[PDB]
């Protein structure tokens, strides 16, 4: 009986690959020479990309906001490695093969989460984050306030984590999105 | 979206095009084969307004099928297992549910969401389900890890560690059989074969883990009683009695005193307590 | 307590919000009224209504289904409550005007109304489909107004 | 007046005085805006006879 | 040529070799064994594309036969070399996924025999970490190429040499522990790390 | 009230599971019969032993000598020298080698 008429709106992270595919008349981009984090995602909080990684801001902050930072090697591929030696490995190695792995091992600015973001295994963060929840809700209530409202944040932090991982796996985006390697022009 | 638009045209239609047990199973497969978003809480609303529907609607063999699909696809195995407890009534009902072995394929889905979280006990019952039916076990039921396990095998303790076989392992000869295991950067798909589910499979947990937290969360019920209800559950007990009975919980939960356990009782399933609690 | 996992929730959820309901429709009527500037009670009982539409699952209501701090419908919650044996539980949430809008699913009519950065934000990382309904999420796309 | 007008159910004058009388390319800006902080804002329509979700032209 | 030895001044052998397939490897393994070093680090490698079946099987000579092992490209052509590592690590059960999780646990624990199993795809990493291995009295067997002057991975063959990769090298490895850099187990436990 | 878990327990259901898999047309693994025999091993339960090497050689699989000799050294242990010489009977019938540094204890078994 009803006219039954569908029409829905969908918004959400553009791909890269629609970025080059940019190309009230028409639009255009930059080719960005190093990745960039979307202040939406970092910034304004709560950390959404914190909330993928379980890093305080600080540290994601650190990691490109401040003029000195490193993480951790990205998690898909074999790495050894981890004075500061800055020097002395290039001169252990040879730059032709230094830079092909010295990424993989250490890195810094948004090129670091986006590596590490595209690394991120959504689901075991869903089997940990439960577990540790688990954890904290057998675990008996301290006398604590500071302590307490920290456990409760935690859970929090642990739930908000669950619901984004489950929608990324379960909606046609990617969460390495929330770093732009390019950026669109009116 | 399509589906429900004509649900709820019927559901507030009038009395000649309200739904039956039909239109409850055609909305329910729209729901649990959607393509893209979670639905879960769609389908347990339908489930919660076709029992609304008591009267006039009531469920079938496809009803409980579908269901099964959904709380297995999704790993809601608690639910799962007493739509599963309900279809064993009727004929055919695991035919139903193997669905021809298409859609994926619910019935090996449920069998291994019982074998990873270790509900032996009902797998078992699964299984005999199957038999009644003359339904064979489908081959996606009998998935193996690089460590060859089935659903025999891979929910006693050693839960990834294989057992001595009396020889070396023939590696050389196994390496035959591409299935390699290389992680690959993230994406939808999945590297486990057995992980078919919408989300992923249920955590491998042995059937001492299952029986374990079961024991544990039945306690924690029992304290949550025995705290909410005060010592005149006990009655006839001192409240020493209480306190140590208290504390005799909270540890097992991390001799007469068993006996006062055996004696206080719940009342999780029949409303017929609770329907007269609220007088 | 005295009702148990299985209907305490429900019925005390539905207890706070017929009692809320009460409570609000009283205490704003009674304003216009001892002001003497009359209203009908059907236009303040559907903002109430939109006030005490939800209710929120706590941290014991920790599920597959709901996670908590989820905000679910009351007609959903009961529905959920007599169907699933799944953890279930949730109470009722009195949510502000402000707080009903930037919680109705059409992320248009949040964005267009306040916070608006934050929620294309969030539904663009939830994905989030609004399903064209309603009005002031149709007159943005010059639509025939689904009214 | 929008909320007027919508009150009375006049809803195409409505449409009138927001779309011809000056999607409507004020949308196509609000989607081209989005769409340049790197938000797909899609729009699609089923059709009710095949299913077919059908891109609309934005 | 065979069993070439590194002409340079060391403190532990390295010996280069052609061996890319079991029959060469059981030999140059069983012919440095009969030198009865103090232990024995084993590099070696696999084409892509061809002869798949001898994959795992060099390595279940390497991880009986070698103290320490350390599995790296060779000519992987369009294969991805971590799933020739993957095909290499079938022979003694472990998975790539094995590997990477103890390398997140920080431990690449000894297998059945007490022995160590290493990997890495960077063949030029792969080498000097091995040679980083040794001690005193140790050798070391890198194989698969003997001669071979190119590295046929992905879409080219790209200059590579291991006797060049190695020689100058071990006039600088103890610059590593001169600097600190522990190497007695393949996750390197650098004192502070910073 | 949930029964509390115990090995034996775990070995009977999974016996029967086993047994139930068989009726369904499915095809236990070498290294499930293993493991089901390695968790009867860790219960002091001689009874299980029988039926899972029953089970597994009608299989059409054979365990490698040392699992036979662990068995029979166990089931010496416990005392059950008529399930150890039951359990050699069920070897020879099935055509499996019971070498002489094995075969012993079971000739031994009938010191009494």
């Amino acid at each position: 009986i009803d006219r039954y008429k569908h029409q829905q709106l969908r918004i959400g992270l553009v791909s890269p690959q629609q970025i080059s595919a940019w190309a009230r008349y028409q639009m255009g981009y930059i080719k960005l020479t190093c990745p960039v984090t979307h202040v939406w995602y970092l910034k304004r909080l709560p950390s959404y990309i914190a909330n993928l990684l379980d890093k305080p801001l600080k540290e994601l902050e650190g990691l490109v906001y401040c003029d000195f930072s490193f993480a951790r090697p990205i998690t898909k591929k074999p790495t050894f490695l981890r004075q500061s030696w800055k020097y002395s490995i290039p001169l252990f190695f040879t730059t032709q093969g230094f830079e092909i792995f010295r990424n993989r091992e250490i890195s810094t600015g948004a090129g670091a989460i986006r590596e590490q973001l595209a690394d991120l295994d959504l689901r075991i963060i869903i089997e940990n984050s439960l577990v540790e929840w688990k954890q904290l809700g057998e675990e008996g209530p301290t006398g604590n306030e500071w302590e307490d409202r920290k456990i409760v944040r935690r859970k929090d932090f642990l739930v908000r984590r669950m619901e984004l991982a489950k929608h990324f796996i379960r909606t046609n985006i990617e969460p390495e999105w929330m770093v732009l390697c390019l950026l669109p022009v009116l | 979206e399509v589906a429900y638009a004509t649900f709820e045209n019927m559901e507030y239609g009038e009395d000649f095009m309200k739904p039956d047990t039909e239109t409850y199973n055609w909305v329910i497969q729209a729901y649990t084969r959607a393509d893209s978003y979670d639905r879960v809480q769609d389908v347990a609303e339908l489930l919660g307004m076709m029992v609304e529907d008591y009267k006039r609607v009531q469920p079938n063999v496809k009803t409980h099928a579908l269901l099964v699909e959904c709380f297995t696809k999704y790993c809601v195995v608690k639910e799962a297992i007493r739509h599963f407890r309900a279809l064993k009534n009727f004929e055919g009902g695991t035919k139903v549910l193997h669905n021809a072995g298409n859609f994926e394929d619910p019935l090996s889905l449920y069998l291994r969401a019982l074998c990873r979280e270790g509900r032996i006990v009902e797998l078992i019952d699964a299984l005999d389900a199957m038999r009644r039916d003359n339904q064979p076990i489908p081959p996606r039921a009998m998935i193996m890890s690089r460590k060859y396990r089935t659903l025999v095998s891979s929910w006693i303790e050693p839960l990834q560690e294989e057992a001595e076989l009396g020889y070396e392992i023939d590696y050389l000869a196994r390496y035959v059989e591409r299935k390699r295991w290389v992680p690959r950067r993230g994406k939808t798909p999945l590297d486990p074969d057995a992980a078919g589910f919408i989300y992923s499979n249920p955590i491998e947990t042995s059937f001492k883990q299952r029986c374990l937290e079961d024991w544990k969360v039945h306690h924690r019920k029992l304290l949550r009683t025995l705290q909410s209800e005060g010592l005149p559950v006990l009655g006839d007990a001192s409240e020493s009695d209480y306190m140590r009975v208290m504390e005799r919980l909270r540890n097992i939960i991390k001799e007469e005193v068993d006996e006062l356990i055996c004696r206080i009782k719940l009342h999780e399933g029949d409303t017929e307590f609770w329907k007269r609690r609220f007088l | 307590r005295i009702l148990g996992i299985p209907w305490g929730f429900l019925i005390g959820a539905e207890l706070t919000i017929v009692q809320s309901r009460i409570s609000l429709v009283n205490k704003i009527q009674k304003v216009y009224r001892s002001q003497g500037v009359q209203i009908h009670n059907r236009h303040i009982e559907i903002i109430v209504r939109q006030i005490t539409s939800k209710v929120l699952v706590s941290e014991e209501g920790m599920s597959n289904v709901f996670l908590p701090g989820e905000l679910i419908g009351l007609l959903r919650a009961e529905r959920t409550g007599r169907a699933l044996e799944e953890a279930i539980c949730y109470r009722a949430v009195l949510l502000g005007i402000t707080r009903a809008s930037l919680n109705t699913q059409s992320f248009i009519s949040e964005a267009s109304f306040q916070e608006t950065a934050r929620v294309l934000a969030k539904a663009a990382l939830r994905g989030r489909i609004d399903w064209l309904k309603g009005l002031k999420e149709n007159v943005v796309l010059g639509g025939v107004i689904p009214a | 007046e929008v909320w007027a007008l919508e009150g009375f159910g006049v809803a195409h004058i409505l449409q009138e005085m927001l779309t011809y009388k000056s999607a409507p390319e004020s949308f196509r800006l609000l989607v081209r805006e989005l769409r340049s902080l790197a938000l797909e804002l899609n729009h699609f329509l089923v059709s009710e006879k095949n299913f077919q979700i059908n891109r609309k032209e934005v | 040529g065979r069993c070439e030895l590194i002409d340079e001044e060391q403190a532990f052998g390295v010996i280069v070799d052609h061996a890319n397939t079991p029959d060469g490897l059981s030999r140059l393994l069983d012919s440095v064994r009969e030198l009865k070093p103090r232990r024995i680090i084993t590099v070696i490698g696999c084409a892509g594309e061809n002869e798949r079946g001898k994959r795992p099987v060099m390595t279940k000579i390497a991880t009986e036969k070698s103290d320490v092992t350390m599995l790296t490209s060779d000519n992987p052509g369009n294969e991805d070399p971590l799933d020739i590592l993957d095909d290499m690590l079938s022979g003694i059960g472990w998975t790539m996924q094995e590997y990477l999780k103890h390398g997140e646990h920080d431990y690449y624990p000894p297998l059945s025999n007490g022995h160590r199993l290493f990997l890495h795809d960077v063949r030029r990493v792969a080498v000097r970490c091995a040679v980083a291995m040794g001690e005193e009295g140790d050798m070391v067997v890198v194989a698969g190429k003997g001669h071979e002057s190119y590295q046929l991975e992905g879409d080219k063959k790209e200059f590579y040499d291991d006797r060049e990769e190695c020689r100058e090298a071990l006039q600088y490895v103890d610059e590593l522990h001169q600097a600190g850099i522990d190497t007695s187990e393949f996750p390197w436990r650098l004192p502070e790390s910073h | 009230t949930p029964r509390r878990w115990s090995q034996e327990w775990e070995v009977e259901l999974a016996i029967v599971l086993m047994a139930k898999v068989i009726e369904l047309g499915g095809v236990p693994t070498i290294g499930d019969c293993a493991v089901i025999l390695r968790a009867a091993i860790r219960a002091p339960m001689p009874s299980s032993f029988l039926k899972i090497l029953q089970t597994t050689h009608s299989l059409g699989y054979a365990f490698g000598s040392p699992l036979y000799d662990e068995i029979i050294t166990l089931c010496l242990d416990l005392g059950e020298l008529d399930a150890a010489i039951a359990i050699v009977a069920d070897m020879e019938t099935t055509g499996i080698t019971v070498p002489d540094q094995t075969l012993d204890k079971v000739i031994s078994a009938r010191q009494s």
